[PDB]
RNA sequence: GAUGCAGUGUACCCGCGGCUAGACGGAAAGACCCCGUGAACCUUUACUGCAGCUUGACACUGAACUUUGAUUGAGGUUCUAACUCUGUCCCGUGAUCCGGGACGAGGACCGUGUCUGGUGGGUAGUUUGACUGGGGCGGUCUCCUCCUAAAGAGUAACGGAGGAGUACGAAGGUGCGCUCAGCGUGGUCGGAAAUCACGCGUAGAGUAUAAAGGCAAAAGCGCGCUUAACUGCGAGACCCACAAGUCGAGCAGGUACGAAAGUAGGUCUUAGUGAUCCGGUGGUUCUGUAUGGAAGGGCCAUCGCUCAACGGAUAAAAG
RNA sequence: AUAGCACUCUGCAAACACGAAAGUGGACGUAUAGGGUGUGAUGCCUGCCCGGUGCUGGAAGGUUAAUUGAUGGGGUUAGCGUAAGCGAAGCUCUUGAUCGAAGCCCCAGUAAACGGCGGCCGUAACUAUAACGGUCCUAAGGUAGCGAAAUUCCUUGUCGGG
RNA sequence: GAACCCACUGUCGUUGAAAAGCCAGGGGAUGACUUGUGGAUAGGGGUGAAAGGCUAAUCAAGCCUGGUGAUAGCUGGUUCUCCCCGAAAGCUAUUUAGGUAGCGCCUCGGACGAAUACCAUAGGGGGUAGAGCACUGUUUCGGCACCGAUGCAAACUCCGAAUACCUAUGAGUACUAUCCGGGAGACAGACUGCGGGUGCUAACGUCCGUAGUCAAGAG
RNA sequence: UAUAAUGGGUCAGCGACUUAUAUUCAGUAGCGAGGUUAACCGUAUAGGGGAGCCGUAGAGAAAUCGAGUCUUAAUAGGGCG
């Protein structure tokens, strides 16, 4: 017989809102197993590292800092 | 002959103004391991889903 | 083996939480401070058998 | 696997006697194989009933002596009157049935009715999973991680590789504080390797556990104090056939740590799980069949399933 | 199937069978007879094992039914209490102290009862033999007799006869 | 060894003379023998010198009439005409796999409208094709674990497209999208091209993704 | 599927989506914040019969309130309206 034959159910991770899109407060922006992206202004991080908007506005992606981390933020008006 | 109600469904569903209400499952036992959020959010009534409303109406002709 | 136990309020309200412990590492009856919604104060809860 | 399709070859029309190479010739909705939550009969230490057999209590069931226990019971010895005789003699009678009378032998036994424990393929009704390069044997059935997977999500095979059915009142919260590993030098037993001091390169260390994604404001490592491992919620969003699952700012009550701004609704995250029914425990301003109560029920919080064939056909089943 | 042989049951209103009962066969018979079971004239004969299941005989220790009902707890009110509450007696819901046989657990016998009569090492090499010696187990580890057989896979085993 | 009772071999016959026979041979034939007449045993019962044999050409439970028109997720059949639109063979679950249910896909009515699509500009995050050793593995030759040259990788990555995908504006061309209700069918697919697993870089093989055709479409 | 897969030798006649009750949705008719009778009586399709049913109000398990109700300590928030 075969010792193999097992696999886990899908998790559906990924980016849900892209740059330039309008988001109201509370929308999930990124579903990530680790902090491949970091939260900037008006963005909160959850226990499972999910990024969500804490304000109304427009999404934006950027790269900044000494370490070169990828950041995602929300710009208001 | 007169249509007969399915009493099991009648004991699970009650009519609302524009639909039906029901209780939520997973609150009978095995409660210690569950989180407080789940415990408080599974309490109370909710509405019946549209994909089930037809079956509920067919089973309960008079409610 | 972690056994289920219930922590009962000392105010007589009847309120109780539930949790588990390791009997061997914690032989003594557990005693903690927690919030009591019936009286809306913090009081001592003591271990009681989960039954 | 071709009289009937394509291309070609041959062949004037119709009988009679022979022959069986083909018309996947006729005959019987294949007996082999598989399937249907089909049937029948047979077996058993498969499940569940019943007959039969057997144990004791009560009733038919009575009377006298006598011993031993704490007015009453349990044993022994006698008796006749209930009751038994498919034993003898008389009568109905002309009869090896039956009934009545007498005698004899037994006798509170045996036997029967109700209840009750045991035994019970002798009979009776049933069950005995699915997927599978046919079926059987073997393996698998739920969850987590990687690759197949074609740079959003999702994506199959009895495809290639590993884990889970836990742990922790601290391994949780907070304030403050600190950084791994491997090397080169010299030093008591001390030596590849354990302890001390200085130096060059520098995240390979570590993160309770499998892997992946992460980790300097360290998510890694200590100390002091503590219980936010709270209660009532909840704008909004993800994922979804349903039932479910996931993240979450912010608002009230009380609380811990900070000088303060503040952080805290368990643990770096993703596995460590089980619906409904029926019952148990504690509360309860609900209901409670004439009335007042009470039983019973409802609501809130909790407990009992390796229902692993893991959306679980029964409380209960092999060949 | 059979005559022969063996085991076992049955004391007569027999065991056993039919039948719901009454009754009927067994039998107008009776242990030299009747039923069940296995084997199969006759000759020589029929080894070992009671651990398992069955059957037979013991023991009254543990366990256990109906039945019985000792206690304990609750409901309800007469009466008490400013109130909260307490509450006799009568009914009533619940608990189960004690007593309580067969069977089983236990001990012996029984195989012409159902049944069983072995492994691994050194050697045997011509497949794998307690052949023979060691040891491990078991209730025990095949006496006589026979054997490539209605039983032998290798197999058309080897040798001789025809 | 005749009658009588049987049924061991062979030919014939087998739409037969015959729903079991004829012909030539064969066995018993004073016995556990053959046979006439009249009786007894009735279906989970009977009877059986035992073959599951026989019980009216019927037997692993006879026949007849009733329950009864039993049930069959199975096979078959389903009858006049014209017009309009027009599928699927997928996901999830199932003692479930050739059944069924929710969703996806079809049709009809109502409500609503350009809120929808194609293309152009603008903003986005990738880790595949390719490529390469900076990590993890593996690999060849030299100089003293390292250094100089050299290779490879679905479960390696210092890099990294084209395409796809999500958003906002805009010209034209399309009664497009969305919501509420009535009725379904379907959940056996096949071949070809491209990217792949499996197989032998075999199969008119098998399992996925993505387009076209058949299915349901003639010339 | 020409299939060498199934069915039919031929003709005539017969042969398969029905009936009752309940419910829901569309057409059409009466009436309209109302609509409508059932059994029954009745020289009987008439006329009587208003018991009853649907609609007009929800929320909550229920007691209970009511254009509001449920939860909560909350006049906050939220669910059904
Ligand atoms: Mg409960
Ligand atoms: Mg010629
Ligand atoms: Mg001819
Ligand atoms: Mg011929
Ligand atoms: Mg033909
Ligand atoms: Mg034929
Ligand atoms: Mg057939
Ligand atoms: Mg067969
Ligand atoms: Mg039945
Ligand atoms: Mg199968
Ligand atoms: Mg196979
Ligand atoms: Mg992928
Ligand atoms: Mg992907
Ligand atoms: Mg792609
Ligand atoms: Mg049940
Ligand atoms: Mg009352
Ligand atoms: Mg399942
Ligand atoms: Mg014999
Ligand atoms: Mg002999
Ligand atoms: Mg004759
Ligand atoms: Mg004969
Ligand atoms: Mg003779
Ligand atoms: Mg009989
Ligand atoms: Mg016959
Ligand atoms: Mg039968
Ligand atoms: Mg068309
Ligand atoms: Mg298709
Ligand atoms: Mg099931
Ligand atoms: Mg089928
Ligand atoms: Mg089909
Ligand atoms: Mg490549
Ligand atoms: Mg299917
Ligand atoms: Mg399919
Ligand atoms: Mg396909
Ligand atoms: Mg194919
Ligand atoms: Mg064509
Ligand atoms: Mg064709
Ligand atoms: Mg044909
Ligand atoms: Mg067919
Ligand atoms: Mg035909
Ligand atoms: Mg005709």
């Amino acid at each position: 017989s075969t010792k193999n034959g097992r696999d886990s159910n899908p998790k559906m991770l990924g980016v849900k809102v892209y740059g330039g899109q309008t988001v109201t407060a509370g929308n999930i922006i990124v579903r990530q197993r680790g902090t491949e992206f970091h939260a900037g202004a008006n963005v909160g991080m959850g226990r499972d590292h999910t990024l969500f908007a804490t304000a109304d506005g427009v999404v934006k992606f950027e790269v900044k800092g000494q370490f070169g981390r990828r950041y995602v933020k929300v710009e208001t008006v | 002959a007169k249509l007969k109600t399915r009493r099991g469904a009648a004991k699970r569903f009650k009519a609302t103004a524009n639909g039906f209400k029901r209780k939520q499952a997973f609150k009978r036992h095995i409660l210690t391991k569950k989180s407080a959020k789940r415990i408080r959010q599974l309490r109370g009534c909710v509405m019946v889903h549209v994909s089930d409303v037809a079956s509920v109406r067919r089973m309960c002709p008079y409610i | 083996m972690r056994d289920k136990i219930r922590l009962v309020s000392s105010a007589g309200t009847g309120y109780f939480y539930t949790t588990t412990k390791n009997k061997r590492t914690m032989p003594e009856k557990m005693e903690i401070k927690k919030f009591d919604p019936k009286i809306r104060q913090h009081v001592i809860f003591k271990e009681a058998k989960i039954k």
